[PDB]
RNA sequence: CGACUCUCGGCAACGGAUAUCUCGGCUCUCGCAUCGAUGAAGAACGUAGCGAAAUGCGAUACCUGGUGUGAAUUGCAGAAUCCCGUGAACCAUCGAGUCUUUGAACGCAAGUUGCGCCCGAGGCCAUCCGGCCGAGGGCACGCCUGCCUGGGCGUCACGC
RNA sequence: CUAUCCAGCGAAACCACAGCCAAGGGAACGGGCUUGGCGGAAUCAGCGGGGAAAGAAGACCCUGUUGAGCUUGACUCUAGU
RNA sequence: UAGGAGGGCGCGGCGGCCGAUGCAAAACCCGGGGCGCGAGCCCGGGCGGAGCGGCCGUCGGUGCAGAUCUUGGUGGUAGUAGCAAAUAUUCAAAUGAGAACUUUGAAGGCCGAAGAGGAGAAAGGUUCCAUGUGAACGGCACUUGCACAUGGGUAAGCCGAUCCUAAGGGAAGGGGUAACCCCGGCAGAUAGCGCGAUCACGCGCAUCCCCGAAAGGGAAUCGGGUUAAGAUUUCCCGAGCC
RNA sequence: UCGUUCGUCUGACUUGGGUAUAGGGGCGAAAGACUAAUCGAACCAUCUAGUAGCUGGUUCCCUCCGAAGUUUCCCUCAGGA
RNA sequence: UUGAAACACGGACCAAGGAGUCUGACAUGCGUGCGAGUCGACGGGUUCUGAAACCUGGGAUGCGCAAGGAAGCUGACGAGCGGGAGGCCCUCACGGGCCGCACCGCUGGCCGACCCUGAUCUUCUGUGAAGGGUUCGAGUUGGAGCACGCCUGUCGGGACCC
RNA sequence: GCGCGACCCCAGGUCAGGCGGGACUACCGCUGAGUUUAAGCAUAUAAAUAAGCGGAGGAGAAGAAACUUACAAGGAUUCCCCUAGUAACGGCGAGCGAACCGGGAGCAGCCCAGCUUGAGAAUCGGGCGGCUGUGCCGUCCGAAUUGUAGUCUGGAGAGGCGUCCUCAGCGACGGACCGGGCCCAAGUCCCCUGGAAAGGGGCGCCUGGGAGGGUGAGAGCCCCGUCCGGCCCGGACCCUGUCGCCCCACGAGGCGCCGUCAACGAGUCGGGUUGUUUGGGAAUGCAGCCCAAAUCGGGCGGUAGACUCCGUCCAAGGCUAAAUACAGGCGAGAGACCGAUAGCGAACAAGUACCGCGAGGGAAAGAUGAAAAGGACUUUGAAAAGAGAGUCAAAGAGUGCUUGAAAUUGCCGGGAGGGAAGCGGAUGGGGGCCGGCGAUGCGCCCCGGC
């Protein structure tokens, strides 16, 4: 964020002062002089007409929230294990229903392709072209104050391509696709991996990129991710299935 | 999406450019098509328009109409054209107002800056799509 | 049945809320370093075929010149040679120019277009081979380096 | 000469809602409440009983750990001498 | 009641999802139908003519009846209070759409000259004069005007300013001052040197620069004509003066 | 401000223009008078959104719980712990 | 306000605007992550819509991990009891027995300020076998903390508004 | 009846030059409050702040220890984090409050004065002339011996000796950075609606280009642009990349030894006292006045004092990038910001109109339509206007014109009323409105066909 505030000096540019009590009118700070309109109206409240606003804006309000080094990492654990849970990824919005796999690996020959029109080709070899063709029909101008401020078009989230090699082209061969994402494999996002904070973003995984995640996550094991000073997280329930514990024999 | 870090993408800016450009930046922007036997001739996409040309109007209430250009009339951002015209009330006769990016130049008022600036253009597009 | 008052609805007024906008504002970030006695910032008066303001300009006065572009400016009128070219333009841009009266403001002043002095290209006669009206241009203050002119037994030398 | 009536022109103060009384009770003097008296459209000119009428965040008095002008044997300083 | 908490409703953005709309979006209007204890919500009809909504998360300049609240608009009061100083108007005619209010003539009155007359200084700035004029304005009205529009109009050797000094002001060297600034008699090769000379030199230098009066001091003009508007003395005629 | 009536009118008289004195300063035949409708300290801007134990106001719904005017100390008694 | 329909004040009407906010310190509660640790918050690297994201350092930066003394200084030699949720053994079972978390109560040991004490050793002024105390500590005999986020509260700030 | 030379002063419209004023974001110097807080108030705080007076640059200031520390010590300046709300200061109250160490950003050090040309001012300015021209050369005047140049700066240095080791410039082409101009993908194909297609349906295409804007309604393909880059023109540059010629020295420097020398800033330091300032406490800096130094000497080691030792540095002259700051200027780019009572006071001929003698004060006011197509003509009227008509998708969108709320007002229709009206519960009468306002289907069956 980029932050905003009123002017300092805003509604205080008049010398302006109180008449007093006396005069049948209230006591709030008036406009002297004469020969204008102005004259001897109020000023510098937050309920006059020109004055400043009540407690203005100050660009030390706390834009930047900091969050720690490891719950930043947890949370991004959690999100590419949703992004492979076929349920999570259809719930929240895309069209899976094509595709053969989840996880979804492709190839490591996409990485060499070059054109939006070569793209379009490898999405559709995979299921993934009618998840890129919603977020291409979806688009129109965004409602309200934002399509004046620079934000004047809006579209659904598709799939999020995911490379492992650095420096390759398919960065530049999806990039003219709405709704469509590229990264690389060591420096993932989480408002990619969760967009909205909304958990299950179709990911497309090229096999170069999917061998590496071993590598940068690791295990649970102790210093075995690429990361330092981190662990994978354990849940509090080894096996959520309350169908088998609950319809064991042990508890039956 | 831009690359370049000092190409504009405000709404405002843009506006204030299109709006308060010179003469010497409206014959662009004031810009018309070739038609498909001109595209096909010389190779060229789109020109800026000019006093004499030809054109054949292809969108407005007019369209169908053909004929000359008659004035470039860039503070009104406006072309007439030779009979495109109405009737006043009192039965006088006005020319009427044509956006240059809805006709089509059917026919070249060809000049030495013309046949030059024909060529720097397909020089252009060639030069990409081979 | 009526008048008046109150009230409900429909239509018409009054007024400018609401909605939808926006060449404006506000905030953050970045780059750069450029006023003046060679007269600045500011003030005044002028200036267009038709203009008061704003914008621009300075008696070369909404401009001159060069360069780029390449056919308009436009509210009306007119020249339009300005159309395969030294070439339109309330065009862009900048090297050549112009730049009224003031203002630190500088010959003295100032509720004054007041009051001096100096030079002087150009022209007239002869009261000289000089004098008369001159176009233009000087004359503030403090200071530095040099210079010219000069002063004082301040210290000397040499004399008379 | 006004006021008055006519043609033309044409404000402002004020305004919770209003506007007939008697007694009672009530923040101990009601236009509204309780109980009685009553009570009939719409208008004109006056009048100063009432609206505890308008005007003005009582100037009297008190309070405030609010002032200011002035004085001095108040406290703390200071120009001058 | 004061006060605390929970669960909701509503407004505007941001990240996401799901959608409406030129076969009519938002806003607004209604004696239209309903839902909810309620905040509110849904639909109908109309008007309008291009945008809008619901759900999850998140965020905020987020909900009005008051504050002698702020700004704007609007009533009753009310066709009411009121239009009453300076003696005063009347008759015909012209004009005009329209005359108590303009114009001409006649009559009756007033100012009564320390004037309601004729001219200026200050201050104003075109109000001056002609022609025309829809609105507004001239607290009734108007053909009208000190209004509006378009034009025109201010002529100097002799009137002034300009020159001189008054009270007084500013001021160079110097004194003070952190500096802006403050001090003029303090006396400094005081600013300026003046005069005779040029064909060069001589003399003298005393209380000393500037500003400051359209009523003080002061080179010089009178009479007769002339304009829609300039002049008694600026223009014309004549006659003079410095 | 107006009407009538009054005070003075050769003088310490009336008056124009010029000039001098500027804010804890001026000026005062003295009334705290006057210093541009401002005077027991002018006016303008800023410090400044000065401080207020004091007055006024403080914006949606439902559901649930629900007081105190008493103790001690305080230049404390309209306040606070 | 003890008390308002008040002869208490404000309110003619309508529209729009109009008042507990932002920030810093702290505290309790709650949520998240890690845990004797925990923070990457000043930097560096890398990042092609991102001022974003991602990596890196810390072997000692902050807070915590140890306290008592004004200071010089010294610095925890290892806990029992009563009641206890819950588990287990026994009984036909009612009843009994065993172990007993948290928490409440009780009595102690140890560290330190102060007092008291003194075998041995020793560099003669130090050490400290033993033995202590109606004294004092925000101590120890339970490692629980650190970071972030939100409400509330106190305080500083124009500080709910005039 | 002299003429001298120098000293100190003159006056010059002398030759040539440089000074003053302007702007306020950030920077340097001075001067300097009170509101306020302490629940009063005076020291204190507000604050070494506001106002006042000056001076600069693109940054400024500071800067190379007369520094810290007490350690195995470090090593110019500035900025960030930490130290640290700490030591300290304080009616020890309210409150206030740094530095060292450590970690980062960035790093760079220099030059004078003095004993030291004396066979010799070897230095410098100006006029004039010339040329290769930001300078060099010749010459004539002058400055300066009361001292210009060269050496030298404590880390040193002068000397002496010594195998040794080190040194001169201009070309040529460029690379980078800087400004500018141009060129660059694909549908306007078919039907429908519409005033307008940029909308819907069909069929296609571009995409290293689906940022943005314009065009008569949501346009990737209509236009400008955007991506990838291509081209042509012009600069400043003093940075380095390579080819060419020129070859650096007996001068200086480095390095090895030597011990003889070894110069180092004065009304200044330092001390007293006064006032201010500071966290600085027997006194942190600064300033007035008084006293007033030293050269086995001087300044420090955060409690005043005397002595012994120990650590440490060398003031009184000067220059010096980078890392940092930046409500002004100019040129950009953005935004979870405002949406005409909001946002700057000003979206508009806004610091305008207007007010005040003045210093100063200071508004209101955006939106026809896609296109003016801005309403010819007839008729009534003195006119303004009206009624017909005309334009438009529309004027009932008619030049303060998108929408067009409320208060308040007029007309038409309806309803009720004995000194208020409105309101809450009941219901009765009128209205007005409601067809998901209210059903006609399901099971046995008999055909007659699917
Ligand atoms: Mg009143
Ligand atoms: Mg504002
Ligand atoms: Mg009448
Ligand atoms: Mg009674
Ligand atoms: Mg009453
Ligand atoms: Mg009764
Ligand atoms: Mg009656
Ligand atoms: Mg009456
Ligand atoms: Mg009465
Ligand atoms: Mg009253
Ligand atoms: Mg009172
Ligand atoms: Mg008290
Ligand atoms: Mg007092
Ligand atoms: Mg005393
Ligand atoms: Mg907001
Ligand atoms: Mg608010
Ligand atoms: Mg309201
Ligand atoms: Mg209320
Ligand atoms: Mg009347
Ligand atoms: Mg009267
Ligand atoms: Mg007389
Ligand atoms: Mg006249
Ligand atoms: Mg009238
Ligand atoms: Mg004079
Ligand atoms: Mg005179
Ligand atoms: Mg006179
Ligand atoms: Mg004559
Ligand atoms: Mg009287
Ligand atoms: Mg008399
Ligand atoms: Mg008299
Ligand atoms: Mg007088
Ligand atoms: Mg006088
Ligand atoms: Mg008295
Ligand atoms: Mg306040
Ligand atoms: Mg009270
Ligand atoms: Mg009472
Ligand atoms: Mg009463
Ligand atoms: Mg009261
Ligand atoms: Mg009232
Ligand atoms: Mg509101
Ligand atoms: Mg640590
Ligand atoms: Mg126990
Ligand atoms: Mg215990
Ligand atoms: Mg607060
Ligand atoms: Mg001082
Ligand atoms: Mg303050
Ligand atoms: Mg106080
Ligand atoms: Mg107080
Ligand atoms: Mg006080
Ligand atoms: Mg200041
Ligand atoms: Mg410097
Ligand atoms: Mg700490
Ligand atoms: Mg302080
Ligand atoms: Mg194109
Ligand atoms: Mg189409
Ligand atoms: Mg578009
Ligand atoms: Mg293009
Ligand atoms: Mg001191
Ligand atoms: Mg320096
Ligand atoms: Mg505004
Ligand atoms: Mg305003
Ligand atoms: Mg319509
Ligand atoms: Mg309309
Ligand atoms: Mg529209
Ligand atoms: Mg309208
Ligand atoms: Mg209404
Ligand atoms: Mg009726
Ligand atoms: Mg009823
Ligand atoms: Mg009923």
């Amino acid at each position: 964020r980029q932050p905003y505030a009123v002017s300092r000096k805003a509604g205080h540019q008049t010398s302006a002062e109180s008449w007093g009590t006396g005069r049948a009118v209230s006591r709030i700070p008036r406009v002297g002089g004469g020969g204008t309109h102005r004259a001897g109206q109020g000023a510098f409240g937050n309920m006059c007409r020109g004055g400043r606003m009540f407690a203005p804006t100050r660009i030390w309000r706390k834009w930047h929230r900091r969050v720690n080094v490891r719950l930043r990492r947890v949370a991004v654990a959690s999100a590419l294990a949703a992004t492979a849970v076929p349920a999570i990824v259809t719930a929240r919005g895309h069209r899976i229903e094509s595709v053969p796999e989840f996880p979804l690996v492709v190839s490591d020959s996409a990485e060499g392709i070059e054109k939006t029109a070569q793209a379009i080709k490898v999405l559709k070899q995979l299921g993934a072209y009618a998840d890129a063709e919603k977020a291409k029909d979806s688009v129109g101008i965004r409602p309200g104050k934002g399509k004046m401020r620079n934000r004047r078009y809006i579209n659904r989230k598709g799939p999020l391509i995911v490379y492992g090699t650095e420096g390759s082209k398919i960065v530049k061969a999806f990039r003219n696709l709405p709704g469509v994402d590229v990264a690389n494999v060591e420096r993932l996002n989480l408002l990619d991996l969760a967009p909205g904070g909304h958990l299950g973003r179709f990911v497309i995984w090229t096999e170069s990129a999917f061998k590496k995640l071993d590598e940068v996550y690791g295990s649970f094991e102790a210093s075995s991710s690429k990361k330092k000073g981190f662990v994978l997280p354990r849940p509090k329930m080894t096996n959520a299935d309350l169908g088998r514990l609950i319809n064991s024999d042990e508890v039956q | 999406m831009k690359r370049n870090p000092r190409v504009t993408s405000s709404r405002r800016k843009c506006r204030k450019a299109h709006f308060t450009a010179p003469s010497s930046v409206r014959r662009v922007l004031m810009s018309a098509a070739l038609s498909s036997e001109l595209r096909h001739k010389y190779n060229v996409r789109s020109i800026p328009i000019r006093k004499d040309d030809e054109v054949q109007v292809v969108r407005g209430t007019y369209k169908g109409r053909e004929g000359k250009v008659v004035q470039v009339y860039r503070r009104r951002w406006v072309i007439h054209v030779e009979r495109i015209t109405r009737e006043k009330v009192n039965g006088s006769t006005v020319n009427v107002g044509i956006h240059p990016s809805k006709v089509i130049v059917t026919k070249l008022k060809l000049d030495k800056d013309r046949k030059a600036l024909l060529d720097r253009k397909a020089r252009g597009r060639a030069a990409d799509k081979a």
